[PDB]
């Protein structure tokens, strides 16, 4: 029928002027760009029938070859940035937005789709297909009184391409753009399909990476209380982007960071930080680390939670990368915590962990470590107990540590670790 | 994660 044709024969039909000749080769096209095993785009592409698929996009009597020629067109648009600049460069942007009103909803989902991944190739096609005025017609296609009506696919790729606008930085995307899509992006964020939560998710998290004006604008929608309800989901793709989101917010302000602690974000972290996919651990700890560097009455509420000895244990196993997040938080905690919360955390354990540590060959850690039994000594110091930490760091061999370390090629390394030498060990 | 650009490979 249609089924592997050569790209000569697709070239032939599609050049016919016959309507359901052009068909017949447009989906001949679409099958063989819809092969897994490296579907022949650049062959496609070399013989100059984008703007043939394009042209055909407009066939309004023609819904088939619309569907075929969105099909192929997005397909070659999934593949490198010169593919899908090629589908750019035929024009297909205009093209798939006025595909959008499609009464056929096949149709309308191929061209969200293809949308998506124009957008999805980096910031310059994504604000393209925005200035092309794509975010209006994507809007309205979710403009129901209830998400639930929607077909679930349909709904799922809709989130996604919305995401995609919401993706990449350098610039980020149009600060009206995001506003404009906020509003229905936060009904996705509370939708019961698990698919359009992580992709609601993931938008928000791209919309949060960002300076705190941006974070803004999310935490003032009042999705913070969702998120971290996603934050406790059982599906790990729910998970990630919702961690990925408040950590995210929390690089920001500290009034900013004390929504997510109001909304309750701490009390998932026992589970985060003990969470068997490295990933999660390595980046509730990333967000731990910016908690533990907010005000003394957030890192007492990291306290009251329990979450110090966590941070305990992620330091004394975790990946490697984590347990640098966890040295970054507890060098954050002692350099902003009162004497109280900093002796709180020797008493939780934190010295021996810290200790061993220091025989890793990572330089930036060895300098986090140092600067924060820098903090704990300081704390000592203010209740006359120096030595006491000298000793602890003495039983479990830090000090040999601190003492080879001297011997470190790193300047600041050798000097702050002579100096501990020189004012707690003598 | 995600996927920037997906292929569609049927339906």
């Amino acid at each position: 029928g249609t089924v592997n044709w050569s790209v000569e024969d697709i070239v032939k039909g599609i050049n016919s002027n016959n309507l359901e000749s052009q068909l017949q080769a447009t989906q001949a096209a679409r099958k063989l760009l819809s092969r897994e095993k490296q579907p022949p785009i650049d062959n496609i592409i070399r013989a100059g029938l984008i703007p043939k698929f394009v042209s055909f996009l407009g066939k309004t009597d023609c819904s088939p070859i619309q569907f075929e020629s969105a099909w192929a067109l997005t397909n070659i648009a999934s593949g490198t940035s010169e593919q899908t600049k090629a589908v750019v460069d035929g024009g297909a942007i205009p093209a798939f937005i006025s595909l959008l009103a499609s009464p056929h909803a096949h149709i309308s989902e191929q061209a969200v789709w293809a949308l998506g991944n124009i957008a999805g190739d980096g910031s310059a096609f994504r604000d393209l297909v925005i200035k092309h005025g794509a975010i209006d017609p994507l809007l309205a296609l979710l403009a129901v009184p209830d998400l639930s009506t929607l077909a679930c696919g349909y709904l799922r790729n809709l989130t996604w391409t919305l995401s995609n606008l919401c993706r990449n930085k350098n610039p980020a995307p149009p600060l009206d753009a995001v506003e404009q899509i906020l509003p229905t992006l936060v009904r996705l964020l509370h939708h019961n399909d698990p698919e359009v939560l992580a992709d609601s998710c993931w938008a928000i998290s791209y919309l949060t990476d960002g300076p705190n004006e941006r974070i803004e604008m999310v935490v003032k929608k009042g999705v913070v209380p969702q998120l971290v309800k996603l934050l406790g989901a059982t599906e790990l793709p729910i998970v990630t982007p919702a961690l990925r989101a408040i950590g995210n917010i929390v690089t920001g302000t500290d009034e900013q960071t004390q929504k997510v602690i109001d909304a309750g974000a701490l009390a998932v972290f026992p589970s985060l930080l003990t969470n068997p996919k490295t990933n999660i651990q390595k980046e509730a700890t990333w967000t731990m680390s910016n908690i533990t560097a907010g005000r003394q009455d957030q890192i007492q509420q990291v306290v009251n939670h329990g979450l110090v000895p966590f941070l305990v244990g992620v330091l004394s196993k975790a990946d490697f990368k984590t347990q640098k997040e966890a040295a970054w938080a507890i060098t954050n905690y002692t350099s902003g915590g009162t004497v109280e919360q900093i002796v709180y955390l020797v008493h939780c354990g934190i010295i021996e962990p810290l200790m061993n540590l220091l025989s890793a060959k990572d330089t930036k850690i060895i300098q986090v470590i140092l600067d924060a039994i820098s903090n704990i000594f300081q704390a000592a110091e203010k209740l006359g107990e120096t030595e006491k930490l000298s000793i602890m760091i003495e039983e479990c061999g830090g000090l040999d540590k601190i003492e080879a370390l001297q011997r470190h090629e790193n300047e600041s390394v050798y000097k702050a670790s002579l100096n501990l030498i020189e004012k707690y060990f003598s | 994660t995600p996927n920037t650009k997906r292929f569609k490979k049927e339906e």
